[PDB]
């Protein structure tokens, strides 16, 4: 586990050593921010239907009361350009913030907490995870218990053994094909069937695909021991 | 899950046929430009959204020959290979109770993902489902029989498992007629649909509204521009027009401002669909009134025009 | 000898599930996954 | 006892009652015992 927890914290590192992309979603804030300033700039060069766009240029061409309409142009165009960009913003930072709060709610359920939320915290069954500071983000490094080796198995619902129906306490019976286990619900780690590790209800009649075996109970060899013990005594106290 | 791509042509927007309209149009600089790249933003998270709802499997799971689920009589939302589409029957009612230019500019650019392809992932997250329980969204798909996965669900809402087995002819049963009441609901009522009716309408209307300001005066005296050319002279012809040009450049910049504030709301409902779809098809969410009412047990997504369709069932 | 080409896009891999009323695939061996996410 | 399980004593827990409480030992315990006791009344005989 820690080999190979190891080999795939190696994996990330050298991943994002050796690509040149992977932080797209952080560069795709920071060009934004920088080409709406930038198109926010150009602006400045736009006439809007003015002479000139260089207000002092207009300032140095026209008197107080033609100028007026010139610069009252400018104005427009200039003040129009700003509500694009403050709209735009606004509506940035509503995303933003969208984010931010997905960024919380899994700083707090995946690092601060086990979640049973399926690939909230990363695709598998989550087992931790572990945040980064990234320029104007968070990157989680999310550890996960991903299923590989898989093996068909036979398996029922229920076992009968004495016309009364058993089922497992916690996982699954499953067969080889020759014999009848109990095993854990995510990993194949096969029992023998044992009272213990079942529960039981009803009959077998009811239960559709139930199927036949002895489940055992591990009181029979200590009674049977006692057995053998109290026989060979009174074997014994036969002969005085 | 998605609005509608668009795109508009600015100028044939603003002006058209008429080249001393677009070197008016130029005197105002970049913002035709930056209109076109703020929807081409809207119109690219689209495409993001539907794929992030639908696209959470790198496989597709098809439904196996032999209908052996137990009881179970999925083929209301199976797909049917017998038709044409390869939709399910419950989702060809969704493809049709929610009901539906150019010569102005406006472009209404199909979808990345078709709606056949979609009919796909939405058949595979199903055909995943009944056929490996949940582990295919953690891992590989592992089959096991459908009356053992809804054993494990019952654990999942801490009722303990023989009481399936024990009822399981009920259970299907019920279930069975349950997919009856949304198959002849859907039949029934256009007023189920209304979420996406309504993003449907409301997308259609805000077109047809940027169209209508074409013919508004703005105060020149007539929105037809050859009126404006032809029967004024060109420096005062040039202060009617600029007059169209500051009224719909103005009319350009509140569809395109509206189309961002609805586009941030559906992006809230496809994360929120995204999230469903994680959580109540891939799983069993313990989450009260999340996947439904009631304790959840599992949930089948459907394909519906711009949208997603989920049957949660619950255990009452 | 590189080129463009165009085409209709693979949903995934396909594959069909082992399903039968009797069958289950109890994993046997894991490997423990660490995979980065990035968010603004 | 292997449905329940047991902790402290009942002058603690407000609103307890009283009933019997089965233990799945016993009666195997006691079908022992009567064998054994039969084992022990026919070796009396010898
Ligand atoms: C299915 O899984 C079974 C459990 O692993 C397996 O049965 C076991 O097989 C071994 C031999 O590989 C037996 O070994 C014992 O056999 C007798 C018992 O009296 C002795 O002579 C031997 O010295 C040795 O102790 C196990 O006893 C046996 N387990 C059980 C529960 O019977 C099957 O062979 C497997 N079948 C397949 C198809 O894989
Ligand atoms: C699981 O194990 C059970 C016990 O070995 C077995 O149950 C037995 O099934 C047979 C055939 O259905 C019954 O046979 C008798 O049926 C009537 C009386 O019930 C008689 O007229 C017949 O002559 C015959 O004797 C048994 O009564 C029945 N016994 C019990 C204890 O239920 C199941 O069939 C086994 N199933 C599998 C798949 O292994
Ligand atoms: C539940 O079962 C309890 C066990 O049998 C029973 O407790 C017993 O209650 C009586 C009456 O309160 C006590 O009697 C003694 O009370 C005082 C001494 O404390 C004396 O005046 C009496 O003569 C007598 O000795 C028992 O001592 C007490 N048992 C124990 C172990 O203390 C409860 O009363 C039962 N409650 C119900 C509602 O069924
Ligand atoms: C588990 O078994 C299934 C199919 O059942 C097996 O069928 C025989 C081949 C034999 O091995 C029996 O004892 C089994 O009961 C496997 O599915 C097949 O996989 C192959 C590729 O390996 C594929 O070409 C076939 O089309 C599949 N057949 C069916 C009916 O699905 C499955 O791969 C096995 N899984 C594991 C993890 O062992
Ligand atoms: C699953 O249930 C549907 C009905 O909900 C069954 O389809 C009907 O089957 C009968 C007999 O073939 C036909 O007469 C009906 O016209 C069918 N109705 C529809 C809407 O197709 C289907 O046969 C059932 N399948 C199983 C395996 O039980
Ligand atoms: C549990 O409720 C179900 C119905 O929701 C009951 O099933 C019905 O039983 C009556 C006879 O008692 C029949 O008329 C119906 O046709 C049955 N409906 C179905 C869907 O099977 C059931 O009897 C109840 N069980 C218990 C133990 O109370
Ligand atoms: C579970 O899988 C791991 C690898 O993911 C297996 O570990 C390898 O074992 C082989 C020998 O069997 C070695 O050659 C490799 O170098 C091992 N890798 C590591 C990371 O140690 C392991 O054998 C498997 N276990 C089981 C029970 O199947
Ligand atoms: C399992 O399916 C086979 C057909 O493939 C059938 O003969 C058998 O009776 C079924 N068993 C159960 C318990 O459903
Ligand atoms: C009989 O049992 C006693 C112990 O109870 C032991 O000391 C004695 O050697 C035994 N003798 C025989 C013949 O078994
Ligand atoms: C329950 O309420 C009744 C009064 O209605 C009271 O006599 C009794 O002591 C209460 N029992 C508990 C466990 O509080
Ligand atoms: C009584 O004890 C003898 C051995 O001394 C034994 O063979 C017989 O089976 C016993 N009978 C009973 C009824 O226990």
């Amino acid at each position: 586990i820690a080999n190979q927890f190891n080999s795939a914290i190696g994996k990330i590192q050298d991943s994002l050593s050796s690509t040149a992309s992977a932080l797209g979603k952080l560069q795709d804030v920071v060009n934004q921010n920088a080409q709406a300033l930038n198109t926010l700039v150009k602006q400045l060069s736009s006439n809007f239907g003015a002479i000139s766009s260089v207000l002092n240029d207009i300032l140095s061409r026209l008197d107080k009361v033609e100028a007026e309409v010139q610069i009252d142009r400018l104005i427009t165009g200039r003040l129009q350009s700003l509500q694009t960009y403050v709209t735009q913003q606004l509506i940035r930072a509503a995303e933003i913030r969208a984010s931010a709060n997905l960024a919380a709610t899994k700083m707090s359920e995946c690092v601060l907490g086990q979640s049973k939320r399926v690939d909230f915290c990363g695709k598998g069954y989550h087992l931790m995870s572990f945040p980064q500071s990234a320029p104007h983000g968070v990157v989680f490094l999310h550890v996960t218990y991903v299923p590989a080796q898989e093996k068909n198995f036979t398996t029922a619902p229920a076992i009968c053994h004495d016309g009364k129906a058993h089922f497992p306490r916690e996982g699954v019976f499953v067969s080889n094909g020759t014999d009848w286990f109990v095993t854990q619900r995510n990993f194949y780690e096969p029992q023998i069937i044992t009272t213990d590790n079942t529960f039981v209800s009803g009959n077998c009649d009811v239960v559709i695909g139930i199927v036949n075996n002895t489940v055992y109970d591990p009181l029979q060899p200590e009674l049977d021991s006692f057995k053998e013990e109290l026989d060979k005594y009174f074997k014994n106290h036969t002969s005085p | 899950v998605s609005m509608t791509k668009t795109s508009v042509d600015c100028t044939m927007y603003i002006c058209g046929d008429s080249t001393e309209c677009s070197n008016l149009l130029l005197q105002y600089g970049s913002f035709c430009t930056q209109l076109n790249r703020a929807l081409t933003g809207i119109a690219v998270e689209q495409d993001k959204n539907t794929q992030e709802v639908f696209a959470q499997v790198k496989q597709i799971y098809k439904t196996p020959p032999i209908k052996d689920f137990g009881g179970f009589n999925f083929s209301q939302i199976l797909p049917d290979p017998s038709k044409p589409s390869k939709r399910s029957f419950i989702e060809d009612l969704l493809f049709n109770k929610v009901t539906l230019q150019k010569f102005n500019g406006l472009t209404v650019l199909p979808p990345l993902l078709t709606d056949e392809m979609i009919a796909q992932y939405t058949s595979a997250l199903l055909a995943g489902t009944i056929t490996s329980g949940w582990t295919f969204g953690a891992g590989a798909a592992l089959q096991i029989p459908f009356a053992m996965q809804m054993a494990y669900r019952f654990n999942g809402i801490g009722v303990t498992q023989n009481v399936l087995y024990e009822n399981q002819k009920l259970i299907a049963n019920q279930f069975n007629s349950a997919i009856g009441k949304i198959q002849d609901s859907l039949s029934s009522t256009a007023s189920a649909l209304g979420k996406l009716q309504d993003v449907v309408n409301q997308n259609a209307q805000a077109l047809n509204t940027l169209v209508k300001q074409l013919s508004s005066n703005f105060g020149a005296i007539s929105s037809v521009l050859n009126d404006i050319l032809s029967r004024l002279d060109k420096v005062e012809a040039e202060v009617q027009i600029d007059r169209l040009i500051t009224g719909r450049l103005q009319s350009l910049q509140t569809y395109v401002t509206q189309q961002l504030i609805r586009a941030a709301e559906i992006r809230a409902s496809a994360n929120l669909a995204a999230t469903k779809m994680s959580e109540c098809v891939l799983g069993q969410s313990k989450r009260v009134d999340f996947c439904g009412k009631g304790y959840h047990l599992m949930s089948f997504p459907q394909s519906a025009p711009h949208g997603v369709v989920f049957l949660h069932v619950t255990y009452v | 000898s590189q080129s463009i080409i165009a085409y209709t896009m693979s949903l995934g891999a396909e594959n069909s599930v082992a399903y039968s009323n009797n069958s289950i695939a109890i994993p046997t061996n894991f490997t423990i996954s660490v995979t980065t996410e990035i968010l603004p």
